[PDB]
């Protein structure tokens, strides 16, 4: 199965060079082209460049001069780099294999066909562009030379997952985790929900799961708030039954890759 | 850039189209592309070459062109579709790609469901710790736009409340969550303090007191 799996700092500071790199699975990068595309924080997505089997490479042309993409078919790596980052390119970065493919045709004009026979069917005996529905071979307004013209074939083929890539001047921060327990008030029934408050962290993503993804009945990671201070605020909540409160242990799992950092805070009950 | 409707909606079991429209150069050109870009998961191929249907794209999806317009059109609008969607196409070179502005889908018809608000207050380590955070979570509710607002005692309270867009979980309602971030002095000083979740007209207020462990 063909999969590309992105590598690189979750943080660079301002006039940097971001370098990624993308692993290439399930095909060799000599059948493949590999490109890059990025997606900046509510901006669409932005074409970045891409490496073909002949080593040829082609980029955006507002970001060519700071673009360089490289490859190598015996690791299978295909790498990244873009100069002089600054905060507006904060965002995500996906690599990917790609479909290119110019096309050398020749064409005729709308209304025209390329044909050697009239609309009646009288053999002219030279192939070019006549007109449809004309009667006349030689006739000025019955018929006109193909012209070359190239027609470009491009797509995505199969995504990456996507590296969240920060540009900030601010430094790395681990984050506080801290227990959302249910009091006795604030069950729902047979069912309660308790969550862990994941506090103060930069860059993002952090990601909370429960029991070690044993448990995935409820779980729900709510999206981050940015305080004043540039650090962000994360909360996960999980759906457990209220009588199981004070028995199972509940321990949810956050990870932050930007600082290495994991920990797992057992939540335990109110005594009221 | 192609330009894209902002954002759309449809109905479940209907059927919608999203345009894009650009030059000769780029969709006049002759093969655009579609992509579905869903919160969380990676952008997944849907259309290229203007018709042709991605390997394992459902048959409710097609795409067409008119010129220098291109469209795709979901057919048997399901709950799974709510997502980006964005066009691209070549422009000049085959390594040249031009990408729309992206159009947002709403799917409608799904069931109404009043907000599940559950109010913490600062947990004991956290006050050890010299911090106070109120978090205010509300979930399963449908559609997506609620509002919340934050009492002390029973006067309004605005400074340090930081809220979250609504997203969708995985059981396809939408979530949403509230902070109102307080030096321990201030939660002892009043007697209580509220969450305030408006949803259709509804107001849900749950309490939480210093009084109280």
């Amino acid at each position: 199965q063909v999969q590309l799996r992105e590598s690189g700092p979750s943080l660079v500071k301002p006039s940097q060079t971001l370098s990624l790199t993308c692993t290439a699975s399930g095909f060799s990068l000599s059948d493949k082209p590999v490109g890059w595309v990025r997606q900046a924080p509510g901006k669409p997505l932005e074409w970045l460049g891409s490496i073909d089997t002949a080593e040829n490479t082609g980029y955006n042309p507002g970001l060519k001069s700071r673009l360089s993409i490289t490859k190598d078919n015996s690791k299978s790596q295909v790498s990244l780099s873009l100069s002089s980052v600054t905060t507006e390119d904060s965002a995500t970065y996906y690599c990917a294999t790609v479909h290119q493919k110019t096309r050398k045709e020749k064409s005729c004009p709308d209304g025209y066909l390329y044909s050697s026979n009239t609309g009646r069917g009288y053999d002219c005996g030279v192939w070019t562009c006549r007109r449809v529905g004309g009667e006349f071979c030689s006739a000025t307004g019955d018929w006109t030379s193909p012209s070359e013209e190239d027609f470009y074939e491009f797509y995505v083929d199969t995504w990456g997952q996507g590296l969240l890539v920060t540009v900030s001047s601010a430094s790395t921060k681990g984050p506080s985790v801290f227990p959302l327990a249910p009091s006795s008030k604030s069950t729902s029934g047979g069912t309660a929900a308790l969550g862990c408050l994941v506090k103060d962290y930069f860059p993002e993503p952090v990601t909370v799961s429960w029991n070690s993804g044993a448990l995935t009945s409820g779980v729900h990671t709510f999206p981050a708030v940015l305080q004043s201070s540039g650090l962000y605020s994360l909360s996960s909540v999980v759906t457990v039954p209220s009588s199981s409160l004070g028995t199972q242990t509940y321990i949810c799992n956050v990870n932050h890759k930007p600082s290495n950092t994991k920990v797992d805070k057992k939540v335990e009950p109110k005594s009221c | 850039v192609l330009n894209q409707p902002s954002s759309v909606s449809g109905s479940l079991g209907q059927r919608v189209s999203i345009t894009c429209s650009g030059s000769s150069s780029n969709v006049g050109n002759g093969y655009v592309s579609w992509y579905q870009l869903i919160p969380g998961s990676a952008p997944r191929t849907l259309i290229y070459g203007d018709t042709s249907r991605a390997s394992g794209v459902p048959d409710r999806f097609s795409g067409s062109r008119s010129g220098n317009t291109a469209t795709l059109t979901i057919s048997s609008l399901q709950a799974e579709d709510e997502a980006d969607y964005f066009c691209a196409s070549a422009e000049d070179s085959s390594s040249n790609a031009v990408f729309g502005s992206g159009t947002t889908l709403t799917v409608l018809g799904q069931p109404k469901a009043a907000p599940s608000v559950t109010l913490f207050p600062p947990s004991s380590e956290e006050l050890q710790a010299n911090k106070a955070t109120l978090v205010c979570l509300i979930s399963d509710f449908y559609p997506g736009a609620v509002t919340v607002a934050w009492k002390a005692d029973s006067s309004p309270v605005k400074a340090g409340v930081e809220t979250t867009t609504p997203s969708k979980q995985s059981n396809n309602k939408y979530a949403a969550s509230s902070y109102l971030s307080l030096t321990p002095e201030q939660w002892k000083s009043h007697r209580s303090y509220s969450c305030q979740v408006t949803h259709e007209g509804s107001t849900v207020e749950k309490t939480v007191a210093p009084t109280e462990c």
